């Protein structure tokens, strides 16, 4: 229970402020501007080297700090954003056009819904992720048990089998037949149902149908692979 | 059921095989291994469930939206818009069937069948003597020697007289025949002789 805007901030701080002196977060920072660098890969020594209770909170809750890392990643990519990507994947096309059309009919002191948004992981183009801090103790499979659950845990053993690279949904994007405004389904479960209606305001307020399609096109993906560790 | 013929067979190709539906009075004309022929339409059946991924499917064109509470999405969605796969499957509907190599172009019955060229025919041929050599010939023109078998493989061809005893024994009619020998001595040609 504590304030995640705060931490945020504290968050921001520490990716900005650290050093080893050659600013290693911050030129890590560039190269995600330019979209030279697909993942990075946060190091909690390096965080505990200034806020060891920071770390603390991590390790007790990761998944929510993952998130907020990326949040405050995502906010700063553009203060250290030099010059224009190349536009290297269709992806990366794809968030150049919303962004272009957003800025376009964005009226900038209108007010919109929440849902009437860009979800937050559909723009982002950068993974984060957490490197464990040494401090923390190796643990073993069995030990590892319902008191470590939603908590960084740091493990041992030999990979007796891997799936090959599988495209995984992230964000299901959908467009009309109608007001020709997309449409964004985050994913979270294994599994989902995909939307048949549009919520469009245009298809809610001519009252027409709106039975907005799936593309495969338009949407997010991200490689997922699992493996089988003893 | 029915089966591509071996003669049409592409290189490394299983023979497919496609279901033939025989509507009223052209039902038990075909039989299990014989060789026919089918007219008739190929149709399409409807199928559903054949495929894990979505593909083609039917909705009504209505615009209808969903109100709140009762909002057209899932399954609540896909009942009231009547969503339904369009699965098909090839379904040959066979119009009517013949044999493709018929015997006939129709004892006593089958000699009313006989045109009178074909029955003029075989009655020379079993008025004919050295017929037993002649035929040895016309089945084995290949082969040399090997008369014995010959005249084996001839009669069993022909066949005996099943019989059974007042008690109920079943006495063999068949007679059956085996070739054994030295390798490479048109055994296993023999077989295929009589198969062909
Ligand atoms: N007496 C024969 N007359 C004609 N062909 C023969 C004779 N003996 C052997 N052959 C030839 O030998 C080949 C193979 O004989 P086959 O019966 O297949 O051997 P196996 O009995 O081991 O299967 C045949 O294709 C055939 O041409
Ligand atoms: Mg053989
Ligand atoms: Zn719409």
């Amino acid at each position: 229970l504590k304030d995640y805007a705060l931490e945020k901030e504290k968050v921001k701080k520490f990716l900005q402020e650290f050093y080893q002196k050659q600013f290693k977060y911050g030129n890590q920072l560039v190269r995600l501007a330019h979209r030279e660098q697909v993942a990075l890969y946060v190091d909690l020594d390096d965080v505990a080297e200034d806020d060891p209770e920071l770390v603390d909170s991590i390790c007790e809750n990761a998944r929510r700090y993952a998130k907020l890392f990326a949040d405050a990643v995502q906010e700063l990519l553009p203060q250290y954003k030099e010059r224009e990507v190349v536009n290297k994947d269709v992806l990366d096309v794809y968030i150049e056009h919303r962004l272009m059309m957003e800025q376009r009919s964005r009226d900038p002191g209108m007010v919109r819904s929440p849902q009437n948004q860009y979800p937050a992981e559909l723009m982002r183009r950068f993974e984060l992720y957490f490197q464990g801090p040494s401090s923390n103790k190796p643990r073993v499979i069995r030990e590892v048990r319902a008191d470590s659950v939603g908590k960084l845990v740091t493990v041992r053993g030999i990979v007796t089998r891997v799936s090959e690279v599988k495209p995984k949904m992230v964000v299901a994007t959908y467009t009309c037949d109608q007001c020709g405004a997309e449409t964004y389904q985050p994913i979270q479960s294994p599994t989902f149902m995909p939307l048949i209606m549009c919520p469009s305001q245009e298809c809610q307020t001519n009252r027409s149908g709106g039975r907005l399609y799936l593309q495969t096109r338009g949407s997010r993906f991200i490689k997922f692979q699992e493996m089988k560790m003893q | 059921r029915i089966q591509e013929t071996q003669a049409e067979l592409p290189r490394g190709s299983i023979p497919r095989s496609l279901e033939v539906i025989l509507r009223a009075e052209a039902v038990e004309s075909a039989q299990a291994g014989d060789k026919c022929d089918f007219t008739g339409t190929l149709i399409v059946v409807p199928d559903v469930s054949k495929l894990s991924t979505p593909g083609a499917r039917a909705e009504t064109n209505s615009r209808v939206s969903g109100v709140d509470g009762y909002e057209t999405e899932g399954i609540r969605g896909l009942r009231a818009l009547g969503v339904r796969d369009l699965s098909y499957r090839l379904v040959f509907l066979a119009c009517c069937v013949a044999p493709t190599n018929p015997r006939f172009g129709g004892a006593e019955s089958i000699k009313n069948q006989m045109t009178v060229k074909e029955w003029e025919k075989v009655f020379e041929m079993s008025q004919d003597k050295n017929l037993y050599h002649n035929l040895c010939t016309s089945l084995f023109p290949t082969i040399h020697g090997n008369d014995e078998v010959k005249r084996g493989v001839l009669l069993m061809l022909f066949g005996g007289v099943p019989k059974t005893t007042g008690e109920g024994t079943s006495l063999r009619g068949d007679i059956n025949v085996c070739i054994v020998g030295d390798p490479s001595t048109a055994k296993s040609q023999f077989l295929k002789h009589v198969e062909e």
